[PDB]
RNA sequence: GUAUGUAAGCGUAUUACCGGCCGGUACUAUUACUUU
């Protein structure tokens, strides 16, 4: 992406790598501890390997993704570190004794751990600490990102 | 790069299909030829005579 | 931009000389300055030099034509008619 | 009768009268033949609704010329109305 | 009538071999590679008759085109105004012995 | 249906029940396969192969003798044309009648029908983009179409 | 060389007696040497015997690439088996395994989570197809009884039905134990073209 | 074309019984139709049905006792949340005693009587009296 | 004598342990719908 090059030096609160005085070394070069997303939700391994600062990320940030787990389809991948999902469902109105198909279009934060997020991906989103006005969610799993043909590379 | 590496696997798998088919084709010619040979050598000479 | 939907070329004449006259102009000023298929080079390189004269840029075959149009409507009919009378007199 | 079945065992004569698609199990009236042009030992199996302007093995002789139901098999040609 | 050649020229393009244009067509006419020469109805008077005469001495058959340059070229499927063709080896053709 | 016209008129292929037969047919699956390659190299479309082989041979159905339909056979050996034959023919007709309209403008019936021939291409192509047999956002436009046929 | 047992009989079961006996039968046929090259590749995975109310039918299980090869010869192989193994009607199926669209506790098809082919009924239709080799079931007309029972009419061609027409009765049992639905047989008696 | 195939066959059955005619040719017979038709058999409403294997989509010949006043098909298949079972049976069934409403339920295509015993509601396929 | 509706068997998703069939563990196509 960017080499986390913003006007400020991007640092995570409470991790300064201590060169000087404290017992030496077994490789990895990084004090980066990484998550178990645990509603049996498996981590993407780029969390552990992530140079990316993202303080609004649950993998690199001091945030809980708290509450409602919903599954939806990405309609717009356009934004740097957030995506739009449209969820479309039947709401049964008893009066009309038929439904109306109805939509809610909601912005949801894509941490840059999640790569090949493209419209039309089915994505598992969790309500998040409500992150920037229309962004009230964060992606807990990209369950699609996909390409059932594309997973194994076509000749 | 992606197309070249996806040629690299499938072309070697096509070579591998040929290897399977060569082994099957040689053991088709070979197993029938030796088996036929054991039955036949004395009997074929006799038939020609008759 | 399709800058003007209605006027096209007649925007030179802008506000002057009444709209109905300006519609007539639009057809004629399209047909003139237009590259026509030269029957004698098969290339569409024929452009209006002056009022009744169309010169093909390549082969330099210069053809006499209608004032705004390479082929005037009268001409096509004219040329077919003479040609047909020619056939019957001969055999 | 207006209770008049027996379409499970559908009577011979009627089925024949109807059409190729109007059968209980719709079965082709499109058969097979073998064509012999007597200068040639060669049999090529050609159809009466031909689908080919059929050249025999090497000889561009003719064999059949199509008309839009049954292709007319032309002149002095003998054929067996059977899948060989 | 005609139809005819639009179907034919597509086949020659696909299977066979082509040289278009006065300089190559003359070269193929000279060399004897040119089984057929096709001349536009348009070609500047001189070059119609040259290419006929290179052909007459070569004994190669000239086909005189019913249409323009754009018509020649669209038939070959090339976006270019073709004013001569040599068909040098057409592999499916009954087209080798044809006169429009 | 007949979506272009009111026409109810269905005439379609009655397929003979016996899925394996014919019994009389001396010829191997290799033999029929080989002819499909040869005729396809000669530039015959799979339709033209499927009809020619029936009459010349006996090939009753290509599918029955060798388990694979003509198009499948051609594809495996790599003879497959870049755009499936049914589009090629539709696209040929649209270009041809468009070229006719440039020559003979004011054929009001021809232009109306010009729309029908493009309209069917777009719809039929739309399906093939779903199959991914056509690369997604493949578009029929007239400029390119003229070249495509030839 | 000595193609007896433990060669043509496995890939299924290393015993039994029925499998071994019919293995010996095949070897007898192979001796004729016109029979030999075509027949030798054809492996039997297993053999089961069942009875239609007097006489037992010997069903043969085929690994399936073998099936296409088996089919061409089949009637000559079957006839010769019938005289040697008499009183037995010998019938050929090819061993196909039976896969589920979600059986159960929110649960899976998986292995290879299932193209069209890899299921139930393609096998079922193949079972009619292999048991009847030269006739082929022109119509197949399936009765449901008033007292909630389902029964199939299987309508046999008429051409070369002569080898399977005595076996019509046994096919009922061959179906009944393995596949299940009760089958009855109907012809059309004579070749009436539409 | 034939968006719901179900209704086209069951209309054919009604029209047939309106002549009095014991047989019908049904086109193009679905699984939903087969399950609809097996449900008929149980209550004796129709005689034996037979599905011919065209390699196309299956046709059916129906043998008809004539016990049936009329057979109707519900599309759209309205979501029954178990206590609309009672409302739907009242409206279109001639009696509370008799006549089966037919559903597509979780466990199969079953009558509302059978559905009540299993306690599995559904989406409504049909009505047979 | 039936009837089979109910129960258990047998044919690539009821396979595998541990503790004495039971009960976990390891478990598994997305949904809309529907069930509790």
């Amino acid at each position: 992406m960017a080499d986390q090059n913003e006007r400020a030096f991007q640092k995570q609160f409470g991790v300064n790598l201590n060169r000087k005085v404290k017992p030496g070394i077994t490789k990895k070069k990084l004090l980066r501890r990484s998550r178990d997303v645990g509603l049996g939700f498996k981590t993407p391994r780029e969390a552990i390997d992530g140079t990316y600062i993202d303080k609004k990320c649950p993998w690199t940030g001091d945030v809980r993704i708290r509450g409602r787990i919903l599954t939806g389809v990405v309609r717009k991948a356009k934004m740097q570190r957030t995506i739009v999902i449209r969820r479309d469902y039947l709401h049964f109105v008893r009066k009309y004794s038929r439904f109306e198909k109805r939509h809610r279009n909601m912005s949801v934060h894509c941490s840059p751990v999640f790569r090949d997020v493209e419209h039309g991906d089915i994505v598992t989103i969790g309500e998040c600490r409500p992150l920037s006005k229309t962004v009230r969610f964060n992606v807990l799993k990209v369950s699609k990102g996909q390409g059932a043909k594309k997973s194994f590379k076509k000749y | 790069m992606l197309a070249d590496q996806a040629e690299a696997r499938r072309q070697k798998v096509r070579e591998a299909r040929k290897r399977r088919e060569e082994r099957i084709a040689t053991k088709k010619q070979e197993l029938i030829a030796l088996h036929a040979k054991e039955d036949e050598i004395a009997a074929k000479a006799a038939t020609a005579g008759h | 931009a399709k800058r003007t939907k209605k006027v096209g070329i007649v925007g030179k004449y802008g506000t002057r000389y009444g709209a109905s006259l300006r519609k007539m102009v639009k057809k004629m000023e399209i047909t003139q300055h237009s590259k026509y298929t030269c029957s004698f080079c098969g290339k569409d390189s024929m452009k209006r030099a002056v009022v009744g004269i169309w010169s093909c840029k390549r082969c330099k075959r210069t053809v006499a034509g209608g004032a705004w149009v390479y082929s005037t409507t009268a001409a096509a009919s004219v040329r077919s008619a003479v040609r047909r009378l020619r056939e019957t007199k001969e055999q | 009768m207006p209770l008049a079945k027996d379409l499970l065992h559908p009577l011979p004569a009627e089925e024949k009268r109807k059409h190729k698609l109007k059968r209980l199990v719709q079965h082709p009236n499109s058969y097979f033949m073998d064509v012999k042009c007597p200068g040639c030992y060669r049999i090529t199996t050609v159809f009466s609704h031909a689908q080919g302007v059929v050249v025999c093995a090497g000889c561009a002789t003719i064999l059949c010329q199509p008309t839009g139901g049954r292709a007319k098999l032309t002149e002095g040609c003998s054929f067996r109305r059977k899948p060989q | 009538a005609l139809e005819s050649t639009n179907a034919r020229l597509a086949l020659v393009m696909k299977s066979g071999k082509y040289c278009l244009g006065y300089k190559q067509t003359l070269k193929t006419l000279r060399q004897g590679k040119a089984k057929l020469v096709l001349i536009a109805s348009n070609t500047p008077a001189l070059r119609k008759s040259e290419i006929e005469y290179y052909a007459m001495l070569a004994k190669t058959e000239v086909q005189h085109y019913s249409g323009t340059n754009i018509e020649l070229g669209t038939a070959c499927g090339k976006y270019f105004r073709v004013c001569t063709l040599s068909i040098t080896d057409p592999g499916d053709s009954d087209i080798i012995r044809s006169l429009e | 249906g007949r979506m272009h016209a009111p026409g109810k008129g269905i005439s379609q292929s009655a397929l003979p029940y016996r899925r394996t037969v014919p019994s009389w047919l001396k010829l191997n699956a290799d033999d029929v396969k080989e002819q499909i390659k040869k005729l396809g190299k000669k530039g015959l479309t799979p339709s033209k192969i499927g009809i020619i082989l029936r009459d010349s041979h006996g090939v009753a159905q290509v599918r029955f003798v060798n388990g694979n339909k003509i198009l499948r056979i051609m594809k495996s050996v790599g003879l497959k044309p870049d755009i499936p034959e049914d589009l090629y023919h539709m696209i040929k007709k649209a270009v041809a009648i468009r070229k006719h309209l440039e020559r003979n403008r004011k054929d009001k019936d021809g232009k109306f029908r010009l729309i029908l021939v493009e309209s069917r291409i777009h719809r039929l192509a739309r399906y093939y983009k779903t199959k991914s047999v056509l690369p997604p956002n493949w578009k029929y436009e007239s400029s390119t179409a003229s070249a495509l046929v030839a | 060389m000595a193609i007896g047992s433990k060669i043509i009989k496995p890939g299924g079961s290393d015993p039994d007696d029925f499998e071994k006996s019919i293995a010996q039968a095949l070897v007898e046929l192979e001796a004729n040497s016109d029979l030999k090259p075509y027949l030798r590749d054809l492996h039997i995975t297993r053999a089961r015997e069942i009875e239609f109310g007097s006489k037992k039918a010997v069903i043969i299980y085929v690994p399936i690439p073998q099936q296409k090869v088996f089919q061409k010869i089949q009637i000559i192989l079957v006839r010769e088996l019938e005289k040697k193994f008499s009183g037995k009607h010998v019938v050929v199926i090819a061993e196909r395994k039976i896969l589920p669209k979600p059986t159960r506790k929110a649960r899976n098809p998986l292995k290879q989570k299932r193209p069209r082919s890899r299921t139930l009924t393609a096998v079922y239709d193949a079972i009619l197809e292999d048991l009847v080799f030269p006739a082929e079931i022109v119509g197949k007309r399936i009765r449901v009884k008033l007292d909630g029972s389902q029964l199939v009419k299987v309508h046999l061609d008429k051409n070369q039905q002569t080898t399977i027409e005595h076996k019509v009765d046994t096919f009922t049992s061959v179906y009944k134990k393995l596949t299940g639905r009760d089958v009855t047989f109907e012809f059309p008696d004579n070749y009436l073209n539409v | 074309v034939r968006m719901n195939v179900l209704a086209d066959a069951l209309k054919c059955i009604n029209n047939a019984e309106k002549r009095g005619k014991r047989q019908v040719l049904l086109r193009p017979c679905s699984k939903v139709i087969i399950k609809f038709l097996t449900v008929m058999m149980k209550h004796g409403y129709i005689g034996e049905f037979e599905i011919v294997d065209d390699h196309r989509s299956g046709k059916i010949v129906v043998n008809l006792t004539g016990r049936l006043n009329k057979c109707g098909v519900i599309s759209p298949r309205f979501d029954v949340p178990i206590n609309d079972i009672e409302k739907w049976t009242n409206n279109l069934l001639p009696s509370r005693q008799f006549g089966y409403v037919v559903l597509t339920t979780s466990g199969g295509i079953m009558d509302h009587e059978e559905a009540r015993r299993k306690h599995l509601g559904g989406k409504i396929l049909g009505f047979f009296f």
